[PDB]
Protein backbone atom coordinates (compact mmCIF):
# COMPACT_ATOMS: atom_id res chain seq x y z
CA UNK A 1 0.00 0.00 0.00
CA UNK A 2 2.77 2.53 1.05
CA UNK A 3 6.57 2.01 1.51
CA UNK A 4 8.50 2.10 4.62
CA UNK A 5 11.89 3.49 3.56
CA UNK A 6 15.05 3.10 6.71
CA UNK A 7 18.98 3.75 6.09
CA UNK A 8 20.38 0.45 5.28
CA UNK A 9 22.98 0.35 7.67
CA UNK A 10 23.94 3.08 11.02
CA UNK A 11 27.24 2.89 12.76
CA UNK A 12 27.48 4.07 16.38
CA UNK A 13 29.93 4.01 19.55
CA UNK A 14 29.32 2.06 23.04
CA UNK A 15 27.35 4.32 25.26
CA UNK A 16 26.22 6.35 22.39
CA UNK A 17 22.76 7.32 21.59
CA UNK A 18 20.93 6.21 18.52
CA UNK A 19 17.77 7.40 16.34
CA UNK A 20 17.06 4.99 13.77
CA UNK A 21 14.32 6.52 11.19
CA UNK A 22 11.46 4.88 9.44
CA UNK A 23 9.91 7.22 6.91
CA UNK A 24 5.86 6.34 5.62
CA UNK A 25 5.71 7.37 1.59
CA UNK A 26 2.22 7.94 1.52
CA UNK A 27 -0.63 8.26 3.81
CA UNK A 28 0.09 9.88 7.11
CA UNK A 29 2.63 8.01 9.30
CA UNK A 30 0.14 8.45 12.59
CA UNK A 31 -3.07 6.65 10.63
CA UNK A 32 -1.87 3.29 11.68
CA UNK A 33 0.48 1.90 14.36
CA UNK A 34 4.19 0.94 13.44
CA UNK A 35 5.73 -1.45 15.57
CA UNK A 36 9.61 -2.38 15.86
CA UNK A 37 11.35 -5.80 15.70
CA UNK A 38 14.98 -6.66 16.56
CA UNK A 39 17.09 -9.32 14.93
CA UNK A 40 20.24 -10.97 15.75
CA UNK A 41 21.85 -12.59 12.60
CA UNK A 42 21.22 -16.08 12.21
CA UNK A 43 17.97 -15.39 14.04
CA UNK A 44 14.15 -14.78 14.64
CA UNK A 45 13.20 -11.43 14.90
CA UNK A 46 11.93 -10.16 18.43
CA UNK A 47 9.43 -7.20 19.38
CA UNK A 48 11.49 -3.96 20.64
CA UNK A 49 8.46 -1.81 20.33
CA UNK A 50 4.94 -1.92 19.65
CA UNK A 51 1.77 0.41 19.34
CA UNK A 52 4.21 3.37 18.40
CA UNK A 53 5.94 3.71 21.92
CA UNK A 54 5.21 0.45 23.93
CA UNK A 55 8.06 -2.01 25.33
CA UNK A 56 7.09 -5.41 25.80
CA UNK A 57 8.16 -6.59 29.25
CA UNK A 58 12.10 -7.65 29.58
CA UNK A 59 12.93 -5.07 26.74
CA UNK A 60 15.65 -2.54 27.95
CA UNK A 61 13.95 0.87 28.83
CA UNK A 62 17.15 1.97 26.44
CA UNK A 63 14.42 1.79 23.67
CA UNK A 64 12.18 3.64 23.06
CA UNK A 65 9.93 4.65 20.34
CA UNK A 66 8.31 7.82 18.73
CA UNK A 67 6.40 9.28 15.88
CA UNK A 68 7.78 12.90 14.10
CA UNK A 69 4.63 14.16 12.22
CA UNK A 70 6.56 16.70 10.38
CA UNK A 71 8.53 14.19 8.08
CA UNK A 72 6.24 11.77 8.42
CA UNK A 73 8.56 9.16 10.27
CA UNK A 74 8.14 7.02 13.26
CA UNK A 75 12.05 6.61 15.11
CA UNK A 76 13.40 4.04 17.41
CA UNK A 77 15.71 5.79 19.65
CA UNK A 78 18.73 3.83 21.48
CA UNK A 79 20.35 5.12 24.41
CA UNK A 80 23.44 4.10 26.08
CA UNK A 81 24.06 1.41 23.15
CA UNK A 82 25.31 -1.68 23.87
CA UNK A 83 27.19 -4.75 21.84
CA UNK A 84 24.21 -6.85 22.09
CA UNK A 85 22.02 -3.94 20.26
CA UNK A 86 24.43 -4.84 17.51
CA UNK A 87 20.97 -6.49 15.08
CA UNK A 88 19.08 -5.22 12.03
CA UNK A 89 15.86 -3.46 13.00
CA UNK A 90 12.73 -3.72 10.88
CA UNK A 91 9.45 -1.68 11.45
CA UNK A 92 6.27 -2.36 10.66
CA UNK A 93 2.56 -0.86 9.35
CA UNK A 94 0.07 -1.42 7.68
CA UNK A 95 -3.58 -0.23 6.05
CA UNK A 96 -4.71 -2.26 3.48
CA UNK A 97 -1.98 -5.00 3.58
CA UNK A 98 1.10 -5.21 5.87
CA UNK A 99 4.59 -3.43 4.98
CA UNK A 100 7.75 -3.87 6.61
CA UNK A 101 10.98 -1.54 6.08
CA UNK A 102 13.99 -2.62 4.78
CA UNK A 103 15.92 -2.80 7.88
CA UNK A 104 18.79 -1.15 9.45
CA UNK A 105 22.02 -2.70 10.29
CA UNK A 106 22.95 -1.01 13.45
CA UNK A 107 26.92 -1.77 14.05
CA UNK A 108 28.70 -0.89 17.64
CA UNK A 109 32.07 0.24 17.00
CA UNK A 110 34.83 -0.26 19.17
CA UNK A 111 36.21 -3.28 19.33
CA UNK A 112 39.94 -3.13 18.43
CA UNK A 113 41.31 -4.80 15.19
CA UNK A 114 42.80 -8.44 15.94
CA UNK A 115 44.53 -10.08 13.02
CA UNK A 116 43.26 -13.81 11.93
CA UNK A 117 44.21 -17.07 13.26
CA UNK A 118 44.33 -19.24 10.31
CA UNK A 119 43.78 -23.80 10.58
CA UNK A 120 44.75 -25.39 7.36
CA UNK A 121 43.94 -29.49 6.83
CA UNK A 122 45.22 -31.83 4.55
CA UNK A 123 42.82 -34.54 2.43
CA UNK A 124 42.00 -36.99 4.67
CA UNK A 125 43.00 -40.44 3.53
CA UNK A 126 39.12 -41.75 3.01
CA UNK A 127 39.19 -38.65 0.00
CA UNK A 128 41.84 -39.61 -1.38
CA UNK A 129 40.95 -43.02 -1.72
CA UNK A 130 38.30 -41.48 -4.04
CA UNK A 131 41.10 -39.85 -6.27
CA UNK A 132 40.23 -36.38 -4.81
CA UNK A 133 41.92 -34.01 -2.36
CA UNK A 134 40.46 -30.79 -1.25
CA UNK A 135 42.77 -28.56 0.96
CA UNK A 136 41.00 -26.66 4.20
CA UNK A 137 42.03 -23.29 5.18
CA UNK A 138 39.59 -21.66 8.34
CA UNK A 139 40.48 -18.30 8.93
CA UNK A 140 39.24 -16.94 12.52
CA UNK A 141 39.22 -14.30 15.66
CA UNK A 142 39.79 -11.12 13.02
CA UNK A 143 38.77 -7.39 12.99
CA UNK A 144 37.33 -5.93 11.15
CA UNK A 145 35.91 -8.68 8.11
CA UNK A 146 37.81 -7.29 5.10
CA UNK A 147 40.10 -9.75 4.31
CA UNK A 148 41.86 -11.22 1.12
CA UNK A 149 42.58 -15.07 0.95
CA UNK A 150 44.99 -16.52 -1.68
CA UNK A 151 46.75 -19.98 -2.45
CA UNK A 152 50.05 -21.10 -3.22
CA UNK A 153 51.71 -24.45 -4.42
CA UNK A 154 55.12 -25.27 -4.28
CA UNK A 155 55.31 -21.42 -3.22
CA UNK A 156 53.87 -20.30 -6.39
CA UNK A 157 49.59 -19.05 -7.25
CA UNK A 158 47.37 -21.25 -7.67
CA UNK A 159 43.76 -19.53 -8.31
CA UNK A 160 41.60 -22.65 -10.22
CA UNK A 161 40.16 -24.93 -8.20
CA UNK A 162 39.49 -22.17 -5.17
CA UNK A 163 36.51 -21.20 -3.39
CA UNK A 164 36.07 -18.83 -0.80
CA UNK A 165 33.49 -17.34 1.58
CA UNK A 166 32.65 -14.05 2.35
CA UNK A 167 33.09 -13.07 6.48
CA UNK A 168 30.78 -13.36 8.24
CA UNK A 169 30.26 -12.46 12.36
CA UNK A 170 30.82 -15.10 15.26
CA UNK A 171 30.62 -13.39 18.69
CA UNK A 172 32.23 -9.75 18.53
CA UNK A 173 35.24 -11.72 15.65
CA UNK A 174 34.32 -12.92 11.81
CA UNK A 175 35.23 -16.08 10.54
CA UNK A 176 36.07 -17.46 7.02
CA UNK A 177 37.25 -20.70 5.13
CA UNK A 178 38.67 -21.34 2.11
CA UNK A 179 38.41 -24.38 -0.35
CA UNK A 180 41.59 -25.16 -2.52
CA UNK A 181 40.29 -28.57 -5.04
CA UNK A 182 42.84 -30.54 -5.98
CA UNK A 183 43.72 -34.39 -8.05
CA UNK A 184 44.55 -36.11 -5.94
CA UNK A 185 47.54 -36.87 -7.94
CA UNK A 186 48.08 -32.77 -7.72
CA UNK A 187 48.64 -33.08 -3.91
CA UNK A 188 50.61 -36.11 -3.63
CA UNK A 189 52.76 -34.80 -6.63
CA UNK A 190 53.73 -31.73 -4.85
CA UNK A 191 55.54 -30.32 -2.21
CA UNK A 192 53.80 -27.94 -0.15
CA UNK A 193 51.14 -26.42 -0.15
CA UNK A 194 50.01 -22.56 1.45
CA UNK A 195 46.81 -20.39 2.37
CA UNK A 196 47.95 -16.52 2.78
CA UNK A 197 45.39 -14.31 4.03
CA UNK A 198 45.87 -10.39 4.38
CA UNK A 199 44.13 -8.10 6.74
CA UNK A 200 45.20 -4.73 7.39
CA UNK A 201 48.30 -4.62 5.85
CA UNK A 202 49.17 -7.94 7.63
CA UNK A 203 49.89 -11.82 6.04
CA UNK A 204 49.17 -14.74 7.97
CA UNK A 205 49.90 -18.07 6.33
CA UNK A 206 50.20 -21.46 6.97
CA UNK A 207 51.47 -24.43 4.10
CA UNK A 208 50.73 -28.19 3.86
CA UNK A 209 52.79 -30.78 2.86
CA UNK A 210 52.05 -34.67 1.74
CA UNK B 1 5.13 -19.25 27.51
CA UNK B 2 4.61 -18.95 23.51
CA UNK B 3 5.73 -21.56 21.39
CA UNK B 4 5.67 -21.51 17.39
CA UNK B 5 7.22 -24.68 15.62
CA UNK B 6 7.10 -24.78 12.05
CA UNK B 7 7.77 -27.79 9.66
CA UNK B 8 6.76 -29.02 6.11
CA UNK B 9 10.12 -27.15 3.93
CA UNK B 10 12.31 -28.07 2.34
CA UNK B 11 13.26 -28.92 -1.54
CA UNK B 12 10.67 -28.49 -4.26
CA UNK B 13 10.39 -28.22 -8.05
CA UNK B 14 9.35 -25.00 -9.88
CA UNK B 15 5.76 -25.09 -10.63
CA UNK B 16 4.61 -27.69 -7.67
CA UNK B 17 3.28 -27.24 -3.97
CA UNK B 18 4.46 -27.18 -0.65
CA UNK B 19 2.31 -27.23 2.39
CA UNK B 20 3.78 -25.82 5.01
CA UNK B 21 2.90 -25.81 9.58
CA UNK B 22 3.21 -24.34 12.38
CA UNK B 23 2.12 -26.11 15.92
CA UNK B 24 1.51 -23.76 18.34
CA UNK B 25 0.91 -23.46 22.09
CA UNK B 26 1.64 -21.58 25.80
CA UNK B 27 -1.64 -19.62 24.28
CA UNK B 28 -5.56 -19.69 23.68
CA UNK B 29 -4.83 -20.24 19.52
CA UNK B 30 -8.36 -19.27 18.73
CA UNK B 31 -8.17 -15.75 19.99
CA UNK B 32 -5.51 -14.59 17.87
CA UNK B 33 -4.66 -14.05 14.07
CA UNK B 34 -1.61 -15.77 12.56
CA UNK B 35 0.63 -14.96 9.89
CA UNK B 36 3.40 -16.11 7.77
CA UNK B 37 6.66 -13.86 6.89
CA UNK B 38 8.89 -14.55 5.04
CA UNK B 39 12.82 -13.70 4.58
CA UNK B 40 15.27 -13.31 2.02
CA UNK B 41 19.12 -11.74 2.36
CA UNK B 42 18.26 -9.33 -0.50
CA UNK B 43 14.58 -8.17 0.27
CA UNK B 44 14.39 -8.58 4.14
CA UNK B 45 11.15 -9.62 5.70
CA UNK B 46 7.91 -9.96 3.32
CA UNK B 47 4.77 -10.32 4.48
CA UNK B 48 3.13 -13.33 2.41
CA UNK B 49 -0.46 -13.93 4.22
CA UNK B 50 -2.75 -14.03 7.50
CA UNK B 51 -5.84 -14.85 9.04
CA UNK B 52 -8.44 -14.29 11.34
CA UNK B 53 -8.67 -15.56 14.71
CA UNK B 54 -11.95 -17.48 13.70
CA UNK B 55 -9.96 -18.64 10.50
CA UNK B 56 -12.63 -17.01 7.96
CA UNK B 57 -11.19 -14.41 6.45
CA UNK B 58 -7.48 -14.67 5.11
CA UNK B 59 -5.05 -12.13 3.68
CA UNK B 60 -2.36 -11.65 1.09
CA UNK B 61 0.44 -10.33 0.27
CA UNK B 62 1.19 -9.00 -3.20
CA UNK B 63 4.02 -11.39 -4.21
CA UNK B 64 1.35 -14.42 -3.96
CA UNK B 65 -1.00 -13.62 -6.96
CA UNK B 66 -3.62 -15.88 -6.08
CA UNK B 67 -1.28 -19.06 -5.72
CA UNK B 68 -1.05 -19.61 -2.05
CA UNK B 69 -3.55 -20.13 0.84
CA UNK B 70 -4.07 -19.71 4.52
CA UNK B 71 -5.19 -22.05 6.87
CA UNK B 72 -5.69 -23.13 10.55
CA UNK B 73 -7.39 -25.77 12.03
CA UNK B 74 -8.24 -24.67 15.71
CA UNK B 75 -8.89 -28.23 17.37
CA UNK B 76 -5.04 -29.01 16.20
CA UNK B 77 -3.86 -25.50 17.15
CA UNK B 78 -1.67 -25.62 13.92
CA UNK B 79 -2.23 -23.35 10.92
CA UNK B 80 -0.76 -23.72 7.26
CA UNK B 81 0.35 -22.27 4.68
CA UNK B 82 0.13 -23.91 1.47
CA UNK B 83 1.94 -22.68 -1.81
CA UNK B 84 0.97 -23.52 -5.00
CA UNK B 85 2.47 -22.54 -8.49
CA UNK B 86 6.29 -22.08 -6.79
CA UNK B 87 9.08 -19.95 -8.72
CA UNK B 88 12.65 -19.53 -7.91
CA UNK B 89 11.72 -16.08 -6.42
CA UNK B 90 9.93 -18.14 -3.56
CA UNK B 91 13.23 -19.30 -2.03
CA UNK B 92 13.41 -18.38 0.98
CA UNK B 93 13.22 -18.83 5.11
CA UNK B 94 9.46 -18.81 5.89
CA UNK B 95 8.16 -17.84 9.66
CA UNK B 96 5.12 -18.11 11.10
CA UNK B 97 4.25 -15.45 13.51
CA UNK B 98 1.46 -14.86 16.31
CA UNK B 99 -0.77 -12.01 16.22
CA UNK B 100 -1.48 -9.69 18.75
CA UNK B 101 -4.23 -7.33 17.24
CA UNK B 102 -1.88 -4.71 15.31
CA UNK B 103 1.56 -6.36 15.71
CA UNK B 104 3.10 -9.86 15.43
CA UNK B 105 4.39 -10.57 19.27
CA UNK B 106 5.87 -13.69 18.86
CA UNK B 107 7.90 -15.34 16.07
CA UNK B 108 8.86 -19.18 15.39
CA UNK B 109 11.91 -20.51 14.13
CA UNK B 110 11.83 -20.33 10.06
CA UNK B 111 12.19 -22.86 7.66
CA UNK B 112 13.64 -22.59 4.75
CA UNK B 113 12.16 -23.17 1.37
CA UNK B 114 14.25 -23.87 -1.66
CA UNK B 115 12.48 -23.74 -5.61
CA UNK B 116 15.22 -25.72 -7.59
CA UNK B 117 15.30 -28.05 -10.67
CA UNK B 118 18.03 -29.81 -8.80
CA UNK B 119 17.32 -32.98 -6.83
CA UNK B 120 18.73 -33.41 -3.35
CA UNK B 121 22.55 -34.51 -2.75
CA UNK B 122 23.84 -36.38 0.46
CA UNK B 123 27.18 -35.06 1.80
CA UNK B 124 30.37 -37.17 1.45
CA UNK B 125 31.77 -36.34 5.35
CA UNK B 126 35.86 -36.48 6.37
CA UNK B 127 37.26 -36.64 9.11
CA UNK B 128 40.43 -33.46 9.63
CA UNK B 129 43.08 -33.95 11.73
CA UNK B 130 46.71 -32.05 12.22
CA UNK B 131 48.62 -27.41 24.80
CA UNK B 132 45.56 -27.10 22.25
CA UNK B 133 44.81 -29.34 19.26
CA UNK B 134 41.79 -28.47 16.80
CA UNK B 135 40.24 -31.05 14.89
CA UNK B 136 37.57 -30.41 11.79
CA UNK B 137 34.92 -32.35 10.12
CA UNK B 138 34.64 -31.48 5.96
CA UNK B 139 30.76 -31.90 5.01
CA UNK B 140 31.16 -32.38 1.07
CA UNK B 141 29.02 -31.58 -2.01
CA UNK B 142 25.04 -31.35 -0.53
CA UNK B 143 22.11 -29.93 -1.50
CA UNK B 144 19.99 -28.05 -0.69
CA UNK B 145 21.28 -25.84 2.81
CA UNK B 146 21.29 -26.73 5.61
CA UNK B 147 22.90 -29.32 7.43
CA UNK B 148 24.03 -28.87 11.30
CA UNK B 149 27.02 -30.40 13.19
CA UNK B 150 28.02 -31.00 16.90
CA UNK B 151 30.84 -33.28 18.12
CA UNK B 152 30.41 -35.51 20.74
CA UNK B 153 26.94 -35.07 20.72
CA UNK B 154 27.28 -32.39 22.00
CA UNK B 155 29.60 -33.04 25.14
CA UNK B 156 31.89 -30.74 23.19
CA UNK B 157 30.37 -27.59 23.61
CA UNK B 158 32.95 -24.80 23.61
CA UNK B 159 35.70 -24.34 21.39
CA UNK B 160 33.20 -24.79 18.17
CA UNK B 161 33.24 -23.13 15.40
CA UNK B 162 30.77 -23.98 12.52
CA UNK B 163 31.89 -21.92 9.21
CA UNK B 164 29.24 -20.95 6.44
CA UNK B 165 29.11 -22.98 3.50
CA UNK B 166 30.69 -22.26 -0.01
CA UNK B 167 29.14 -22.88 -3.42
CA UNK B 168 30.39 -24.11 -6.12
CA UNK B 169 28.86 -26.27 -9.48
CA UNK B 170 25.41 -26.25 -7.38
CA UNK B 171 26.76 -27.99 -4.12
CA UNK B 172 27.40 -26.82 -0.66
CA UNK B 173 30.46 -27.68 0.91
CA UNK B 174 31.31 -26.34 4.99
CA UNK B 175 33.97 -27.27 7.56
CA UNK B 176 32.92 -27.55 11.12
CA UNK B 177 36.04 -27.15 13.67
CA UNK B 178 36.48 -27.94 17.46
CA UNK B 179 39.51 -26.98 19.80
CA UNK B 180 39.70 -29.34 22.83
CA UNK B 181 43.04 -29.47 24.95
CA UNK B 182 45.38 -32.18 24.19
CA UNK B 183 44.63 -34.46 26.48
CA UNK B 184 40.62 -34.75 25.44
CA UNK B 185 41.71 -36.31 22.18
CA UNK B 186 44.20 -38.70 23.99
CA UNK B 187 41.84 -39.50 26.77
CA UNK B 188 38.72 -40.45 24.27
CA UNK B 189 37.58 -40.59 20.88
CA UNK B 190 35.98 -37.06 19.39
CA UNK B 191 33.49 -37.76 16.60
CA UNK B 192 31.58 -35.34 14.73
CA UNK B 193 27.91 -35.52 13.99
CA UNK B 194 26.99 -34.57 10.60
CA UNK B 195 23.31 -34.12 9.87
CA UNK B 196 21.70 -33.22 6.35
CA UNK B 197 17.44 -33.46 6.85
CA UNK B 198 17.09 -33.14 3.37
CA UNK B 199 18.41 -36.33 2.45
CA UNK B 200 18.08 -38.34 5.65
CA UNK B 201 21.46 -38.25 6.03
CA UNK B 202 23.11 -38.67 9.44
CA UNK B 203 26.70 -39.75 9.92
CA UNK B 204 29.32 -39.80 12.83
CA UNK B 205 32.88 -39.69 11.98
CA UNK B 206 35.81 -40.40 14.84
CA UNK B 207 38.70 -37.69 14.27
CA UNK B 208 41.91 -40.06 13.58
CA UNK B 209 45.43 -38.91 13.79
Amino acid sequence: QFVLTQPNSVSTNLGSTVKLSCKRSTGNIGSNYVNWYQQHEGRSPTTMIYRDDKRPDGVPDRFSGSIDRSSNSALLTINNVQTEDEADYFCHSYSSGIVFGGGTKLTVLGQPKSTPTLTVFPPSTEELQGNKATLVCLISDFYPSDVEVAWKANGAPISQGVDTANPTKQGNKYIASSFLRLTAEQWRSRNSFTCQVTHEGNTVEKSLSP
Amino acid sequence: EVQLVESGGGLVQPGRSLKLSCAASGFTFSNYGMAWVRQTPTKGLEWIASISAGGDKTYYGDSVKGRFSISRDNAKTTHYLQMDSLRSEDTATYYCAKTSRVYFDYWGQGVMVTVSSAETTAPSVYPLAPSMVTLGCLVKGYFPEPVTVTWNSGALSSGVHTFPAVLQSGLYTLTSSVTVPSSTWSSQAVTCNVAHPASSTKVDKKIVP
